[PDB]
Formats: structure tokens, C-alpha cells, sequence
């Protein structure tokens, strides 16, 4: 009822307060509608020469001087993002009511597991048919320049990409998918669960407050409600699959170790 | 295992 809304509006703030680059401002700069200078577009290798500066990168040495290889020069970037990503969706999971009291284990378990999902959930705010925002807006990568990195980086996008055209089709905006991505972090199916009724409560809370958010924002779309909780799914087969693709990766291009954080989260993940 | 999710859930 009304404290189902109010529980809507609380993660919105929340997640206003945790993502600082939010669907609202992606798609104000995709559709040319910010008075901010456009980004700057890499479509090539040239383009990323010249535009590489302009990623977000911090290390021993400029991201030039990482490999003579650009597309391992893309897969620096691509991490060192999504460690960035991965600290603001814990910083928003620890905000959902009732996460900070289970069983810390819990936690683990759930952030784990759920961090990937949502990671490729808010990817596609940042998407369009034609590539993908970078560097908190000011850098836009094409999907052409992307599929056409060797292999295997070249199959890397390209999931991403085609979910994300059906995703947006939802037309969700950023307090619809607050509460989305709070579900997907509450996942009770998660393995190695240690205490699995406190969790299946919230996510049960969760997904009522879900259900009314989508009836008042979107009276006009009918069983839209049904079409997201298909799109969970997905994320999963998208995560899977790139795994796969990683653990390729590990097994054939000299020493490509990935960043803890990140080793710690696929390290016996299923 | 997992000390760096566990620290970052620890602030
Ligand atoms: C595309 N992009 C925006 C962020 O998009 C993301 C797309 C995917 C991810 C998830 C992330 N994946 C990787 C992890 C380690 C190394 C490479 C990847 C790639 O995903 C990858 C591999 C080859 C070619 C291209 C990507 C994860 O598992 O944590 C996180 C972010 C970039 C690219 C370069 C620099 C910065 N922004």
C-alpha cells in the first residue's frame, strides 16, 4: 500500500545517491538533449588513439603504454570499470532495507552472484542499436568497432548489445529499475545460501513494491511486469556465456590475469 | 575466502 511506495521511493533515492551516472542523463546525452559537448566517438583504431586519453584509466603507466595490442588495451578499460562498478553496486545493496542485517555470509553470497546481473542491467541505460557510453558520458564506443576487435574479444559486446535493445524496449526509467535491480540483488535461489527465508521475505517485499511501481508509472502496458521478471533469465545466460568467454581467455593470451576483486567474484562462482 | 567483498561490506 502506501508503504509500498514509500519503500519505492526510498531505494530511488538511494540509487540517485549510489549511481552517479543514471539512465536520465545517458539518454539525455544520447539523444542530444544536454548542452554538454557531445562525446567523443571511437569508431576506429584511429578514433581510439586519439580518444583513448579520455578513458577513464589510472595505473602504473598511460593506457597507451599498456599493450601494443589495442584490444587488450580495451580489456584494461573494460575492468577497471567494472571494479568501479562493482563498489557502487555494493554501496547500493548495502542501502536496501534489511540487507545489513543477515547473516553477513549472506551478503557475500548474494553480492556475488547478483553483482554481474546488475552490472548488465544498467549497461544497456547506457546503450543504444549503435554502441555505448564510456568515461561517465564523455566517450562513446560503436558496437561495429567493438565486433570487430580479434578474437575472442570480438564476441564480448555483442550479447550485451542485443539484450539491450530488447531491454530498453521496456522504456523502464531509473525508479523502475531501482527496485528491479534491488529483486535481482535478493535472489534466493543464489547457491550457498546459507539462511534463505529473511531473504525470500524482502525479495517477496520487493517485487510487490515492483508490481505497483510498474502499474502507477505505466498504466498503459499491459503485463509489462511479466516482460521484466523474463529479462532475469537472460541477465543469467548473458553472465554465463561470459564466462565462458573469459575463462577462453585465461586459457590462451599470455599473462591475463584479472584484477582481485574481480577474481575473487568469478573464482567458484557456480 | 572473499576478504575484499567482505571489507567492502565492513564500512
Ligand atoms: C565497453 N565499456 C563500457 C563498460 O562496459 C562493460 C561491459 C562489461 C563489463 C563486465 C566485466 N567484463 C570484463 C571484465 C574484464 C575484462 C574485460 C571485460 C569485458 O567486458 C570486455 C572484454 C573484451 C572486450 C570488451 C569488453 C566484468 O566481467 O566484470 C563491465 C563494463 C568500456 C570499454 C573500455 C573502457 C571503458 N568502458
Amino acid at each position: 500500500s502506501a508503504d509500498l511506495r514509500a519503500l519505492a521511493k526510498h531505494l530511488y533515492d538511494s540509487y540517485i545517491k549510489s549511481f552517479p551516472l543514471t539512465k536520465a542523463k545517458a539518454r539525455a546525452i544520447l539523444t542530444g538533449k544536454t548542452t554538454d559537448k557531445s562525446p567523443f566517438v571511437i569508431y576506429d583504431m584511429n578514433s581510439l588513439m586519439m580518444g583513448e586519453d579520455k578513458i577513464k584509466f589510472k595505473h602504473i603507466t598511460p593506457l597507451q603504454e599498456q599493450s601494443k595490442e589495442v584490444a587488450i588495451r580495451i580489456f584494461q578499460g573494460c575492468q577497471f570499470r567494472s571494479v568501479e562498478a562493482v563498489q557502487e553496486i555494493t554501496e547500493y545493496a548495502k542501502s536496501i532495507p534489511g540487507f545489513v542485517n543477515l547473516d553477513l555470509n549472506d551478503q557475500v553470497t548474494l553480492l556475488k552472484y547478483g553483482v554481474h546481473e546488475i552490472i548488465y542491467t544498467m549497461l544497456a541505460s547506457l546503450m543504444n542499436k549503435d554502441g555505448v557510453l564510456i568515461s561517465e558520458g564523455q566517450g562513446f564506443m560503436t558496437r561495429e568497432f567493438l565486433k570487430s576487435l580479434r578474437k575472442p574479444f570480438g564476441d564480448f559486446m555483442e550479447p550485451k548489445f542485443e539484450f539491450a535493445v530488447k531491454f530498453n524496449a521496456l522504456e523502464l526509467d531509473d525508479s523502475d529499475l531501482a527496485i528491479f535491480i534491488a529483486v535481482i540483488i535478493l535472489s534466493g535461489d543464489r547457491p550457498g545460501l546459507l539462511n534463505v527465508k529473511p531473504i525470500e521475505d524482502i525479495q517477496d517485499n520487493l517485487l510487490q513494491a515492483l508490481e505497483l511501481q510498474l502499474k502507477l508509472n505505466h498504466p498503459e502496458s499491459s503485463q509489462l511486469f511479466a516482460k521484466l521478471l523474463q529479462k532475469m533469465t537472460d541477465l543469467r545466460q548473458i553472465v554465463t556465456e561470459h564466462v565462458q568467454l573469459l575463462q577462453v581467455i585465461k586459457k590462451t593470451e599470455t599473462d591475463m590475469s584479472l584484477h582481485p576483486l574481480l577474481q575473487e567474484i568469478y573464482k567458484d562462482l557456480y | 575466502p572473499n576478504p575484499i567483498l567482505a571489507r567492502l561490506l565492513r564500512a
